[PDB]
């Protein structure tokens, strides 16, 4: 419904999902703060964003050491507070994820008889020279899984 | 007693995440790890009772933050000293022993215990008990340590920091970098179902450019805290030991580091806490790495072995 992609043959696409024992309004309140991704993203060390959070907003992220890259420039491409959809594209940085675009949706659910959230995040990206589609999807998936794990932990710590 | 110098800088990096340790007389080495009980008893000496002082030097290259490198700086020598004392007491209960296996085991258990303390798997003591993880799951550190005594150097390495010995003014590698594309390391990772991906260097899952570290619990079981251990008896032609993070070794070879360190020590003595000659050698290696374009934190310990 929301995470369809048509990657070409120079691109790859995949998705990850995570169940969170927290209500949708809380998880969305975390992920909607485009100016502060470090609230749940465990690799972000600094983020700078000027102005109001709207389509076209741009944030400058520095990531922590040990990673294949150090910085990323990211543009907000979609923000839907009714259907809870967020879409971001990587427009700059010193990394190898060219024309990366991601879509994240949050959905209500019941988990252990309590209000819960299903988060899905999909992406499309160019496969960088010297790598395969499989490797690129594997790498992005590992990172996105860390991000969604931390988002689950932060949300569930807030509800407790 | 130990003659050493230590130079460290964040360099052109924003924050400093290298840490280092230099602890004289940190422990007594059980002599039963160096010679058999039978041979010493032939001389009337009790191998379980003999005391040999040892000093510990260590370089800990942190990533994701400085907290695990600093924890290693504060804890590895304490855990190792306690483990060595316990091992001496338990060797008093045993016959002949394979010595290299016990060096491997004591260092493996020490590194694993520090890792478990970092990840909150075991409780730690500071007059107070600590239990939750020291920091986040994507924070880690290398650990290259050298136990130095009068007769032997024992090296335990976990990660891509490196220690080199200058012997006969020639380099001898006392540690092999744990790089993910190393054939045995790739085989181990791939046997566990993991991937080694060339993504700005060969990396575990494409993320981390080392196959072993302390911390990094989000990359287990692919990144392990298991050290590789080398026991090297000291020799006539020993000049010095060089421990350093990859901030040095990325831009300086083993050969150049050994030559520079040894000649700096000799030049200081000709021309003229830490030792000034070894400190000048470490400062020169640091500044050299900076001059040759190193981007990273740089930490260098030089131990004069003469
Ligand atoms: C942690 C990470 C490693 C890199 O090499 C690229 C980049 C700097 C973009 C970075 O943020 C990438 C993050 C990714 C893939 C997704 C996200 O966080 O939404
Ligand atoms: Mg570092
Ligand atoms: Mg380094």
């Amino acid at each position: 419904r929301f995470h369809r992609h048509e990657p070409r043959d120079h691109q790859c696409s995949s998705a990850v999902a995570k169940h969170i024992k927290a209500p949708v309004h809380l998880v969305w309140s975390l992920v909607r703060r485009f100016d502060q991704p470090q609230l749940f993203k465990p690799f972000v060390s600094r983020c700078e964003m000027k102005g109001n959070i709207e389509i076209g907003s741009v944030r400058e992220v520095n990531v922590k050491s040990g990673l294949p890259a150090t910085r990323s420039t990211e543009r907000l491409e979609l923000l839907d507070d009714n259907e809870h959809i967020l879409s971001v594209r990587f427009v700059g940085g010193d990394h190898r994820l060219k024309n990366y675009s991601s879509i994240l949706t949050v959905h209500p659910e019941v988990i252990d008889g309590r209000p819960g959230t299903l988060v899905i995040e999909s992406f499309v990206v160019d496969v960088p020279e010297g790598n395969t589609k499989d490797e690129t999807c594997y790498f992005v998936e590992a990172l996105l899984k860390c991000n969604l794990k931390s988002l689950a932990e932060v949300s569930e710590r807030l509800v407790v | 007693a130990p003659v050493w110098g230590c130079a460290s800088t964040r360099g052109r990096s924003a924050e400093m995440e290298d840490a280092s340790a230099a602890v004289p007389r940190f422990a007594d080495v059980p002599v039963r790890l160096l010679a058999s009980r039978r041979d010493l008893d032939a001389l009337g000496l009790d191998a379980d009772a003999l005391r040999l002082p040892a000093h510990l030097f260590g370089v800990f290259d942190g990533h994701g933050g400085a907290e695990v490198a600093n924890y290693c700086r504060e804890r590895i020598h304490v855990v190792l000293s306690a483990a060595l004392a316990r091992l001496g007491k338990n060797l008093g209960e045993m016959g002949e022993v394979d010595m290299k296996e016990h060096w491997d085991d004591v260092f493996t258990k020490c590194f694993q215990r520090v890792d478990d303390e970092v990840s909150g798997r075991v409780t730690r003591v500071v007059g107070e008990v600590r239990s939750e993880p020291v920091t986040a799951e994507n924070v880690g550190s290398t650990a290259v340590v050298a136990l130095v005594c009068s007769s032997h150097v024992v090296v335990a390495n976990c990660g891509d920091s490196r220690i080199v010995l200058c012997r006969g003014k020639e380099p001898v590698a006392l540690s092999i970098d744990h790089k993910p594309d190393r054939k045995d390391e790739r085989a181990r990772i791939e046997a566990q179902g993991g991937k080694v991906i060339q993504w700005n260097g060969y990396r575990v899952l494409g993320v981390l450019a080392m196959s072993r570290s302390i911390g990094d619990r989000y990359l287990k079981p692919f990144v392990i805290p298991k050290p590789e251990v080398m026991v090297v008896p000291r020799a006539k032609d020993d000049d010095c030991l060089i421990l350093a993070s990859d901030g040095l070794w990325d831009v300086v070879s083993n050969e150049e580091a050994c030559k520079v360190a040894r000649r700096q020590i000799l030049l200081w003595h000709k021309n003229n806490s830490t030792d000034p000659a070894a400190q000048a050698a470490a400062d020169y290696l640091m500044r050299l790495a900076l001059k040759k374009g190193s981007e990273d934190n740089i930490t260098v310990i030089v131990v004069d072995l003469k």
